[PDB]
């Protein structure tokens, strides 16, 4: 995987020892060359791991993840070259650098072979992030949304750095390679209970867990567009990708731990879902639907069924895609109308009607549209929790009724009615804005075409 | 812990020199002179042993030897060594320096009746040696067996296996 650290590294002197004009385009290049490298991660076993070192690895569950963080750079460096046109040279290349070292901590947070070390760049991924949100953030409450986003991950993870020492001197390595072989079941005790409760909390902090989620629309809405695409895409997917490699260690305890933090989740993306119903700011509604998609990801994890575990990486996927498709929208008219209002800019799809197309594309792929891989994961999820109980296809199909009443009012509102009379500054969409929605529908719409890529280390 | 052996009284019943320690300083430099061998014979015992109960016959040697050096005084230069003795005897500090010339009369009389030479000044703080029989106390201390010690290091020492082995460092 060092092949993947090194370029992403020597992007630090290719974003600053550019010309002045030229920052934005040698890093968009460099960056797209690398992601286009990223696919030879897709030499994947039906039996091992692609196993690179002592330190890297590469299953089918981190690929993906590989595969969308590397896609996510160029895009983010689209999304975030218009806002930051009057800005300083020097701040501007901090910000790049700021995307740079967060991709290059993702990057080898979901490849490190050892959980200490998936630790360390699992919770080196604030400093940049936080650093993004609240200098780069746009109104006044950027700096509550960093503090509170520091502080629920800190609250959660400072377990489980105790956790994994734990298990540091317990069975003698925190190698997931070898904790796959010595592995032991985790009895009933309330030592265990407290274990498991260390182990998990931080994921749960970071998908987010439903009464824990409140740093994320606080977080989503004042960070800026390249911030809320790395929290909506990648960001979430730590706290998964973590679940799924310590639920390992957490057997047989987590058949009777997980069940209060399922029923948060299956009520908790009927309620966020609901609020989405009643959002007026447009970026707080698609933050309360990744809480809401995020759910399905928690119960998915939570029950440890294979089709479970297929549904939801391929739900992370599909959600990582899509969110960082509708933030980016949504920042599409915000940088016209300048107010998040949902209910500000109404009727555009008289004023940009292929701007509409990406909208109503998007808006299909929010709804878990066939054969999307939105719906592949929803359907998956549905099927392993109709295993699970029987009762829970409820809180599925109600959801799946609210997931279509805010995913078309959000298109009823902002693309559909009589237009604004008193808002004449809508632009035609930019080359750079279309080519950004494309770069986020494309893929997605292509991966339909191939899912078995994006159903994690069990398919 | 045990009973402390001590000697009885009649082991300790010796007769004594009872005479006044102006009597003592006044002869102390022929008793040092002529006394020599017992009086060192039972500070060596009294040094090696380092317990009074395992010296009193040497000790009693002392008394044995101190007395005979005396009546041989009282034989025969009694009352020069008298007068020498009261001399010494008026003052406070006992001085020698002011009785110098009953030191003298004392010493011409014990020099032509006895024969004995008065030490000089550093002859009876030399350190000397002396011939016993005793045998020399093996564990005078009563001490005990001293504990083992740890194990040192041997071998080459070789390099770390796998390096630090802290978390994750493979060197
Ligand atoms: C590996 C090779 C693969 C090759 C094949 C490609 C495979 C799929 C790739 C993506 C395909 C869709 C891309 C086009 C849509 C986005 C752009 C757009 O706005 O188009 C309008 C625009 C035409 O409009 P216009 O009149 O010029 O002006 C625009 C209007 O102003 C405003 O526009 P509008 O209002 O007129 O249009 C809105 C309308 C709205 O219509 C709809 O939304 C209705 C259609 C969707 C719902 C109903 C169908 C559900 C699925 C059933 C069909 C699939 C399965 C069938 C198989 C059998 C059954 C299983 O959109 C469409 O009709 C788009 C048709 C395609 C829709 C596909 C589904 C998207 C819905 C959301 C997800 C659904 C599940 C996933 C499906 C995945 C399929 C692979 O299109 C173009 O200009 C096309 C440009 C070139 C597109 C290239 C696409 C591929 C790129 C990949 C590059 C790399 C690989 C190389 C292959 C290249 C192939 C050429
Ligand atoms: C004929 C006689 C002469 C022949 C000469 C032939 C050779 C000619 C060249 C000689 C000079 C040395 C060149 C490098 C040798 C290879 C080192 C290496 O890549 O180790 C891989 C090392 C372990 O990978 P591996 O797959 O297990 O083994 C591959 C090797 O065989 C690993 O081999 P190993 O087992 O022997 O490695 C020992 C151990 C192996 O590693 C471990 O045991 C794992 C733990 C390592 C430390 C992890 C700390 C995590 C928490 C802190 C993270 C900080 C933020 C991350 C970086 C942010 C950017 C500043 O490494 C360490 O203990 C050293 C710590 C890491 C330093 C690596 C050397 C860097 C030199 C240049 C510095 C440039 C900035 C680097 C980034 C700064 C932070 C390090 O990878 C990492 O730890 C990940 C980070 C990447 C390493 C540094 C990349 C070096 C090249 C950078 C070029 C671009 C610079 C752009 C500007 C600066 C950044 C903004
Ligand atoms: C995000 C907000 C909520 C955060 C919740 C975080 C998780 C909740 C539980 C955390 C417990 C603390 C870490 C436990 C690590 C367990 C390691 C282990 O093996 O323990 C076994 C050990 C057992 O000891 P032992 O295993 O060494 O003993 C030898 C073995 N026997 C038992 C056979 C003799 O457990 C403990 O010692 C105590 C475990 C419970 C700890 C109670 C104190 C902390 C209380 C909760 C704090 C939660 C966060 C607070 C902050 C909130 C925001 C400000
Ligand atoms: C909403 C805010 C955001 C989310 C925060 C987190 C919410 C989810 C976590 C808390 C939910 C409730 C606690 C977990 C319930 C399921 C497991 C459990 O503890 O069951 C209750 C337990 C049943 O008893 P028993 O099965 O015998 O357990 C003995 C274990 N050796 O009952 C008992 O033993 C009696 C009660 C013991 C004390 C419980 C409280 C302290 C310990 C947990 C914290």
């Amino acid at each position: 995987m060092l092949k993947y650290i090194i370029p992403t590294m020597m992007l630090m002197p290719l974003t600053w020892l550019s010309k002045n004009s030229m920052i934005w385009i040698n890093t968009t290049l460099h960056s797209l060359l690398i992601s286009l490298t990223s696919l030879l991660l897709l030499n994947q076993f039906g039996d091992n791991s692609l196993n690179f070192s002592l330190t890297f690895f590469s299953d089918s569950l981190s690929t993906p993840l590989l595969i969308l963080t590397m896609w996510l750079l160029p895009l983010m460096l689209m999304a975030s070259q218009h806002h930051l046109s009057k800005e300083n040279l020097a701040r501007k290349k901090l910000f790049i650098s700021m995307l740079i070292l967060l991709q290059l901590f993702l990057i080898m947070t979901f490849t490190a072979t050892e959980l200490i070390f998936f630790y360390i760049m699992f919770e080196a991924t604030l400093v940049p992030t936080l650093i993004i949100i609240t200098r780069w953030g746009n109104q006044t409450e950027r700096l509550n949304a960093g503090l509170y986003f520091l502080f629920y991950t800190l609250a959660g993870s400072l377990p489980l750095l105790v956790a994994l020492i734990y298990i540091q001197n317990t069975m003698g390595s925190l190698n997931f390679l070898i904790l796959q072989y010595w592995v032991q079941p985790m009895p009933n005790s309330w030592s265990n209970t407290f274990m498991w409760l260390a182990c998990m909390m931080a994921f749960m902090v970071k998908m987010p867990l439903y009464g824990l989620h409140l740093w994320l629309p606080k977080a989503h809405v004042e960070a800026p567009i390249a911030g809320s695409m790395v929290l909506a895409a990648i960001l979430l997917k730590l706290g998964g990708y973590g679940m799924m490699r310590i639920t390992l260690l957490l057997n047989p305890i987590t058949d009777f731990m997980a069940y209060p933090f399922i029923m948060l989740s299956l009520w908790g993306m009927i309620m966020t879902s609901s609020i989405c119903l009643r959002q007026t700011d447009l970026k707080s509604l698609i933050a309360y639907s990744s809480v809401s998609h995020m759910a399905l990801v928690i119960v998915a994890i939570l029950i440890q069924t294979p089709w479970s575990y297929m549904g939801a990486t391929a739900l992370m996927i599909a959600h990582g895609l899509t969110s960082s498709m509708l933030f980016c929208l949504a920042n599409s008219n915000y940088e016209r109308v300048h107010s998040r209002t949902m209910i500000l800019a109404r009727g555009l799809q008289t004023l940009l009607p292929l701007m509409a197309a990406w909208w109503l594309l998007a808006s299909l792929t929010n709804l878990a549209l066939p054969p999307s891989i939105n719906l592949i994961g929803e359907l998956f999820v549905v099927m392993s929790t109709f295993s699970w109980s029987n009762i829970t296809i409820i809180l599925m199909g109600l959801n799946m009724v609210i997931t279509a009443l805010y995913s078309l009012y959000m298109l009823i509102t902002t693309q559909r009615g009589k237009h604004t009379h008193h808002i004449n500054n809508i632009l035609p969409s930019f080359t750079r804005e279309n080519a950004l929605m494309s770069l986020h529908m494309l893929p997605l719409l292509l991966l339909s075409l191939n899912p078995k890529i994006i159903l994690g280390p069990l398919y | 812990p045990g009973i402390v052996e001590l000697p009885s009284l009649e082991d300790l019943k010796v007769q004594e020199v009872k005479v006044s320690s102006s009597v003592l300083k006044a002869a102390a430099h022929h008793y040092g002179a002529q006394c020599d061998k017992p009086n060192k014979e039972f500070m060596l015992c009294r040094w090696e042993e380092k317990d009074p109960r395992r010296c009193l016959e040497e000790g009693k040697l002392v008394n044995q030897c101190a007395l005979e050096f005396f009546r041989q005084i009282k034989r025969h230069c009694a009352e020069p060594f008298t007068e020498y003795w009261t001399c010494i005897d008026y003052s406070g500090l006992q001085l020698f320096r002011r009785c110098r010339k009953e030191q003298a009369q004392f010493d011409k009389c014990v020099l032509d009746k006895l024969g004995w030479v008065r030490p000089d000044l550093g002859e009876l703080s030399k350190v000397t040696k002396v011939k016993t029989d005793r045998p020399l106390p093996e564990n005078p201390y009563h001490s005990r067996a001293r504990p083992e010690p740890n194990p040192e290091v041997e071998g080459d020492l070789k390099p770390a296996r796998h390096g630090s082995r802290l978390f994750f460092w493979t060197m």
